[PDB]
């Protein structure tokens, strides 16, 4: 609500020799209009370009306003370095730019200039290396100065269209219909780029959360945005609404559920390979995101685009860094939801979520875990989509698994429907982890049998309370005996395990290579 | 920033022979997974491998590849970095499909021929890992995907130095990043 008065009154008190001092409170103000809801006002005094306004003042140091957050901050960085006479120990190989970008935003979140300059000069003199001295660092840097300088025209044009003329968005938590049409997300190439860019709506008053992750590691997977800026928009009710206006390239492969599908009608043997591809990625993704202390509540493939067979994410205004969040606190699909937070909910007839029940006032969601089962059932529609053309209505039962609808499967098959389940139990503390299943992915070539084994190494069937009942199935498959003289030794621990109230499929898949040895 | 690998189970581990497991099964499963991957990376700077960038197939100024034709008798040709591989991704996908040489039900047998036949396949995948560092890795740095890139060809050579299938010469144009990652 207008915070950043005490901030501009230092940027002026400050001498005009310490430039220093005036781009440290320049930075500190841009980092609080990220998290700062805009009213009338406010949105006219991030626009103002004459001179005594934040634009104007922004030109002054050569930092473009509607760059993406990386590309805004490396301009801080630029005219920062500019103005520093004490040049730190020169060490490229030992930096790291997402921790350089974390230490910084901690200086402009809470710290005060006086307790810091230095640090903050030198952070930014070693940001501006990278981007001198560094290919990688300066081709990024290259490439979203030269698009934002080809899409000024359009921004200008954005901003300078008429509110009564700007549209209304109307709001869905789907996919059968698509993505709704308004004037900006449509699809267009500048000269000399062949990819097509678009500009996206999205539906928050604040970029808070956007602002924390684009320093952390975990935002390689996100589709790279090159222009950012808030925009009036019209409410229900008919008063101004502020939403942010993204730029990025268009994804020119849709979404994981598409590409899964397409896999259909090729040869099968590609088919558990290329999911090793993709969901390296979505788990690699996952443990990356919550690192940073954030999750993600609506995992599910149609919430994961691909660009250039790279798996990437745009909607996350549904992150969250509470680990333990109640059911009313997080959005996601019921139909990839893992059961606790079903229980949640209330049902009409044939099943559609309708509000909260008690349950919602008090229990949480251990995020970890809630990402283990919604992984799980990615790979299960993955697994699925590559055999029938739509979901079976059996998808959410976790006795049918993915490897039941397939006519032919192999061990890799058998082998990825294993770990469907072993991150889909009931119980979520007793559901495999991310790290876990990163680990095994790679032994999914293993004999289903060496497979088995190797779930046994990683996640101990003695931590899900069945060790009671693996020795008494290992004693009679240790046993000598065979045909109907082992089946009666065998009758007793067979009808012990027909009295589980959800089916421990660890138990369900040694019982039948016991049941097998019986038939004879 | 540049040698980063991924998280994963002990690659070391994963390219080992199960017991009992017959090994010419163990090759040609890795080698339908391997040809996946690298057929996926290759996808993801196939816009960037033109034919203005890459004249010639090769893995540096050193090494320039030319095709063995398997169906035509004739000199191996030079040609595109784009022709090279859109060719090669066809050709061995059409030696995986063949249920002759990588059979996929239980009681037919692999061919007498079978080891020559996954060698030379697995040859060719080396070619486009290296053609992809020595001429890509820019690319592949701007798509953040450095560390895949790496597990993947790490996962790969591992599988390769574990039995011994491309000839030391042949790894040549990576044995620098071979080491590096082997260490
Ligand atoms: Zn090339």
């Amino acid at each position: 609500a207008k915070n950043t008065m005490p901030l501009v009154i230092a940027y002026n008190n400050a001498p005009e020799d310490d430039k220093i001092q005036k781009l440290f409170y320049l930075q500190k103000i841009n980092y609080l209009l990220n998290k700062t809801q805009l009213n009338d006002d406010l949105f006219d005094w991030i626009n103002d370009a004459e001179e005594g306004g934040w634009l104007n003042e922004l030109a002054k140091f050569s930092i473009n306003p509607n760059a993406s957050f990386f590309l805004k901050g490396m301009q801080f960085a630029k005219a920062i370095t500019e103005e520093i006479k004490n040049k730190p120990e020169i060490n490229s190989s030992e930096v790291n730019i997402y921790h350089l970008m974390q230490e910084r935003d901690q200086l402009l979140k809470e710290v005060e200039f006086e307790k810091c300059a230095t640090r903050y000069a030198e952070i930014n003199f070693l940001l501006n290396e990278l981007a001198l001295n560094d290919k990688k660092t300066k081709e990024i840097v290259e490439r979203q100065t030269e698009i934002l300088r080809l899409v000024a025209p359009k921004i200008k044009a954005i901003k300078g269209e008429s509110i009564d003329n700007l549209p209304v968005i109307p709001s869905y938590k789907t996919k059968e219909l698509g993505n709704h049409v308004n004037n900006f997300n449509f699809k267009f190439t500048m000269s000399g780029w062949e990819a097509p860019f678009v500009f996206r709506v999205e539906d928050r008053h604040e970029l808070g959360k956007e602002q924390e992750l684009h320093s952390y590691g975990v935002s390689k997977y996100f589709i790279e945005d090159y222009s950012v800026f808030m925009m009036r928009f019209k409410a229900e009710d008919g008063s101004t609404v502020y939403k942010p206006v993204i730029l990025s390239q268009f994804a020119n492969q849709n979404n994981l559920e598409e590409i899964a599908k397409q896999l259909k009608d090729g040869s099968p043997k590609n088919i558990a390979p290329r999911i090793g591809y993709y969901f390296v990625q979505l788990t690699d993704f996952c443990l990356k995101l919550i690192e940073t202390h954030n999750y993600h509540p609506d995992i599910k493939l149609n919430n994961f685009l691909v660009h250039n067979n790279r798996v990437l994410v745009s909607d996350r205004k549904t992150f969250t860094t509470n680990d333990n969040p109640l059911a009313s606190e997080i959005l996601t699909s019921p139909l990839f939801a893992p059961d606790e937070f079903l229980k949640c909910l209330l049902f009409n007839k044939e099943g559609d979520p309708v509000g909260y029940n008690r349950n919602a006032l008090w229990k949480r969601m251990n995020m970890p875990q809630f990402m283990a089962y919604q992984l799980g059932m990615a790979l299960k529609q993955f697994l699925i989509l590559t055999q029938l053309d739509e979901l079976p209505d059996d998808f959410r039962n976790p006795d049918h698994s993915a490897v039941s609808h397939f006519k032919t499967p192999s061990r890799q098959i058998i082998n990825l429907s294993l770990l469907v389940q072993e991150l889909t139990r009931l119980d979520p503390d007793k559901r495999m982890t991310i790290k876990q299943f990163q680990t095994l992915l790679n032994f999914k070539n293993l004999p289903p049998d060496a497979f088995y084994q190797k779930v046994e190494e990683v996640f101990p069937s003695s931590q899900l309370g069945i060790a009671e009942d693996i020795e008494a199935l290992n004693k009679v498959l240790n046993s000598d005996l065979k045909g109907e003289a082992l089946l009666k030794q065998a009758n007793p621990v067979f009808t012990k395990l027909s009295k589980y109230d959800p089916k421990e499929t660890r138990l369900t898949r040694l019982a039948e290579k016991l049941a097998i040895r019986c038939f004879n | 920033n540049a040698e980063a690998t991924l998280g994963s189970g002990n690659l070391r581990q994963a390219v080992m022979l199960p017991e009992g497991e017959d090994l010419n099964e163990w090759i040609a499963v890795n080698t339908v997974d391997f040809f996946n991957q690298i057929n996926m990376l290759y996808g993801t700077i196939t816009e960037f491998c033109t034919e203005a960038s890459c004249p010639v197939m090769s893995a540096g100024p050193r090494y320039e590849y030319h095709w063995a034709d398997g169906t035509n008798i004739k000199k191996p040709i030079k040609c595109s970095a784009p022709k090279y591989i859109d060719y090669l991704m066809t050709w061995v996908q059409d030696q995986l499909d063949d249920e002759t040489l990588f059979p996929s039900k239980i009681g037919v047998p692999f061919p007498k021929n079978f080891m020559s036949v996954a060698k030379t396949i697995l040859k060719r995948l080396f070619r486009v890992y290296a053609h992809i560092y020595h001429q890509h890795f820019d690319s592949v740095m701007q798509l953040q995907e450095e560390a895949h890139l790496n597990t993947s060809f790490k996962h790969f050579i591992f599988f390769v130095q574990e039995f011994n299938l491309i000839d030391r010469r042949e790894l040549a144009p990576l044995q620098e990043l071979i080491e590096k990652l082997g260490s």
